[PDB]
């Protein structure tokens, strides 16, 4: 039993991320409402705990941060705000469960297209980086890899 | 062969069966079936011939009594007011569709050359042979194109289509029979809901006015008159459950108003003229907290830099760029405003030209600002936005755990009952596709935060450890009364609000309540697991009988993740399989409402809360309550 989260600003592509994960978009029907929507087993069972349409209520996030153990901070590489807004939410999880060291990956979502990204591959590397992309089944499954290894 | 063919089922012999059953094996529209079905079908099958081109084998309108393979030669698939839609040809297949929905044929069949051979088989030999195992999907074509996708889900579910097919179809498998009134509206509840998504008002009004001025291209005078008296019955039946949906929402819709007033001259006129419509016509004359509708008007404050602000009177659904026009207007000004939203932590967003109906997407304490892009980074919060610096535990001490809880779930109630269902839609697919208000839906949600953050406020506010012990007993006590109630949004409100970091904090508050109240809370915490998508909470909601407040962040992202989850068209089509489960999401809160609900100083505090949303401020505040 495993429980990671995604974390980001809207319009990022959290959602897309994880039903592509779980299941994939298209090849089947995706059903959010019953028991098995966001768990996957891969060994070991992984429940992916996202943020996506509820990012208005904060009380939503502070407990899928409280039941998390791994984080993916997602962000768009077409958006310069979404960037911007990584800060506190990494520093939101050392509070919740009040931690000092916590295994996470940063995610550069939407790598795919060129002839709208107006952040590089440099900014994120600084602070594991991955440019993954949810509709070009880009760099997927690597994310949620990571996160059972730390 | 022929002759055997020819020969009745019960007069075929044993020799006949075996050279029929070889002759089976040849035919590929049976050969996905197994020996076991095609030795049954052997003594099953009848040959049918027919020499002229333009024989009639059956027509629109009547009962599907037969299910067809052509053995030679081709037919013409023909609809009233399309003429041919298609051709089928040798090997093809038809006519399986009204028989196993036991609907009426969707086409006539009529032979496109001379000489064509069939192969037959009638309903009840069908339906116990072929029933379960011939589950080819059934697909209806146009232009060498689908247009309708059908499939066993027991009958055929349509999956996707073109939205007028997709109207012809549940327009046509109407049932008038009043013993029927409730299943007919539950299979065209999801068309009546979902259209706005993929057939607006502009289209599906044009094309009703069409369906109902329909009429027959074959048949007796009588006959001719009495299928397009029923297509008119059928056309109202429709017109009636999408009335209803809309309800007061259709004010909102001029094209629909329009078509609605017409529609009931049309048909009041034909009732006079025909004797007919009796029973719909009535129904018809009637349609011919309060909610926010759209075109009502608000004074809206639009913040400048420097704290001065301009009150501008527009709809509660106009755009941005309707908003920016008049701030332009009051301001004088023709120099590139923008329109931002800043929360009382600085917090700052950028509204889209686009984005309508913005008033009430705005945090607890958010406040709207226009400025050039040079101000952007410039801009602060005001003071108002900070919160009260002063606690109101010597008011709403002194009311009762069960009276404040009671006066929140009615006040919840009413706001609730202001979202309409459509709404839902708006918001999950996007206002801007529909230049519509959610503003119902909106104050709803923020309802949520403003529970939250009231427990957190007066919590934070609270200088005194023993009273400040008293506090949560006493919100843990209006949540249980609140669970009570069934309002179980608010419940987790204030759970949460328990939960959130600068009340978890309080290490000396917590210890020194009573063990009683701790293990209170900690059940109401395990109610809020995540686990198994939410098991705790969904178990806990289904047990519950209608009059109930469902957890609506969880239905916010069920919602979210049906629209993401899932491509709105297959194949150029409307993916309905799609439709129906955002459908079923709003009919479930359509269930919780199906029920109703069963101290002016109490009712007052409640719908006037003053709250803090600013998190680094409640933590600070946190902080010296307990170092
Ligand atoms: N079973 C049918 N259902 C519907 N339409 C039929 C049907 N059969 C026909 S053909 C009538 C006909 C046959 C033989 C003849 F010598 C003269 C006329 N039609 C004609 O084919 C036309 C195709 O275009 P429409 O505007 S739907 O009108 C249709 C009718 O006039
Ligand atoms: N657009 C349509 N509207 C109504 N009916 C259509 C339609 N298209 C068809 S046949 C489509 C087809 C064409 C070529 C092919 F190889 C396989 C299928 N049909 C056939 O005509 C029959 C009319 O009676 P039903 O019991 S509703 O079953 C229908 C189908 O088998």
């Amino acid at each position: 039993e495993y429980k990671l989260v995604v974390l980001g600003s809207g319009g990022v592509g959290k959602s897309a991320l994880t039903v592509q994960f779980v299941q994939g978009i298209f090849v089947e029907k995706y059903d959010p409402t019953i028991e098995d929507s966001y768990r996957k087993q891969v060994q070991c069972m992984l429940e992916i705990l996202d943020t996506a349409g509820t990012e208005q209520f904060t009380a939503m996030r502070d407990l899928y941060m409280k039941n998390g153990q791994g984080f993916a901070l997602v962000y768009s590489i077409t958006a310069q705000s979404t960037f911007n807004d990584l800060q506190d939410l990494r520093e939101q999880i050392l509070r919740v469960k009040d931690t000092d060291d916590v295994p996470m990956i940063l995610v550069g979502n939407k790598c795919d297209l060129e002839d709208e990204r107006v952040v590089g591959k440099e900014q994120g590397q600084n602070l594991a980086f991955l440019e993954s992309s949810a509709k070009s089944k880009i760099n997927v499954n690597e994310i949620f890899y990571d996160l059972v290894r730390q | 062969m022929r002759m055997i063919l020819r020969k009745p089922p019960g007069q075929r012999t044993v020799d006949d069966l075996e050279i029929i059953y070889d002759e089976l094996l040849h035919i590929k529209a049976l050969s996905h079936l197994s020996t076991t079905v095609k030795r049954e079908l052997a003594g099953v099958l009848i040959f049918e011939s027919h020499a002229k081109g333009g024989t009639v084998l059956f027509n629109q309108g009547e009962e599907g009594t037969s299910w067809y393979i052509i053995l030679k030669g081709s037919v013409n698939v023909v609809i009233y007011g399309k003429g041919v839609v298609c051709t089928l040809h040798e090997g093809d297949d038809f006519g399986k569709l009204a028989l196993v929905n036991d609907a009426p044929r969707a086409a006539s069949i009529v032979l496109r050359e001379d000489n064509c051979h069939f192969l037959r088989v009638d309903k009840e030999d069908f339906n116990r042979i072929l029933r379960d195992v011939e589950a080819n999907t059934v697909r209806l074509k146009e232009h060498d194109q689908d247009v309708l996708v059908l499939e066993k889900v027991q009958k055929y579910t349509v999956m996707s289509g073109t939205p007028e097919k997709i109207l012809e179809h549940f327009l046509e498998t109407i049932r008038l029979e009043p013993s029927l009134n409730e299943a007919t509206d539950s299979v065209l509840n999801d068309f009546v809901m979902m259209h706005c998504v993929f057939m607006p008002n502009t289209q599906l009004c044009p094309a009703l006015v069409a369906h109902y001025h329909a009429q027959p291209s074959q048949g007796t005078e009588q006959e001719r008159m009495d299928y397009a008296l029923n297509n008119k019955r059928r056309v109202i039946r429709l017109v009636l459950q999408w009335a209803a949906m809309y309800g007061d929402l259709l004010q909102e819709d001029d094209v629909a108003m329009a078509f609605l007033e017409e529609f009931y001259v049309s048909v009041s006129d034909d009732a006079r003229m025909m004797a007919a419509f009796k029973e719909q016509l009535p129904e018809l004359e009637k349609i011919v907290r309060q909610p926010i509708r759209g075109s009502d008007e608000v004074l809206f404050k639009v913040y400048c830099i420097d704290h001065t602000y301009t009150t501008i009177r527009v709809p509660v659904a106009a755009s941005v760029k309707e908003v920016i026009s008049a701030v332009a207007d009051k301001l004088g000004s023709g120099e590139g405003l923008i329109i931002v939203k800043m929360n009382s932590g600085g917090e700052k967003v950028v509204l889209k030209s686009n984005d309508v109906s913005v008033f009430t997407t705005l945090t607890i304490n958010g406040r709207l600002f226009a400025c050039p892009r040079e101000q952007f980074d410039s801009l602060t919060p005001l003071p108002e936005q900070e919160g009260p610096t002063t606690g109101t535990v010597g008011t709403f001490e002194l009311m009762s755990s069960k009276d404040l809880a009671y006066q929140m779930t009615t006040y919840d109630w009413e706001l609730f009952n202001c979202v309409h269902e459509l709404e839902l839609i708006y918001h999950t697919f996007g206002r801007h596709n529909f230049k519509k208000t959610t503003a119902n839906l909106d104050l709803f949600l923020r309802r949520f935060n403003e529970i939250q953050f009231w427990v957190v406020t007066e919590v934070c506010l609270c200088s005194q450890l023993s009273k400040r012990v008293q506090l949560l007993k006493k919100f843990i006590k209006i949540a249980a009364h609140c669970k009570e109630y069934k309002n179980l949004n608010s419940f987790f409100a204030i759970v949460m609000g328990l939960s959130n970091v600068a009340v978890s904090r309080l290490a000396l508050t917590w210890e020194k309540l009573p063990s009683k109240f701790k293990k209170f809370y900690a059940e109401f915490e395990s109610l809020m697991d995540p686990s198994r998508n939410h098991r705790a909470y969904r178990l806990t909601a289904a047990k519950l009988e209608p009059p109930l407040i469902p957890f609506m962040p969880l239905l916010i992202k069920d919602m979210t993740f049906t629209h993401e989850g899932n491509k709105t068209f297959i194949d150029n089509l409307v993916n309905f399989e799609k439709m129906r489960m955002i459908a079923n999401t709003a009919r479930t809160v359509r269930y919780y409402r199906s029920q109703p609900f069963n101290h002016q100083d109490v009712r007052s505090y409640v719908r006037q809360l003053n709250v803090i949303d600013n998190q680094r401020t409640l933590s600070q505040m946190s902080h010296r309550l307990e170092p």
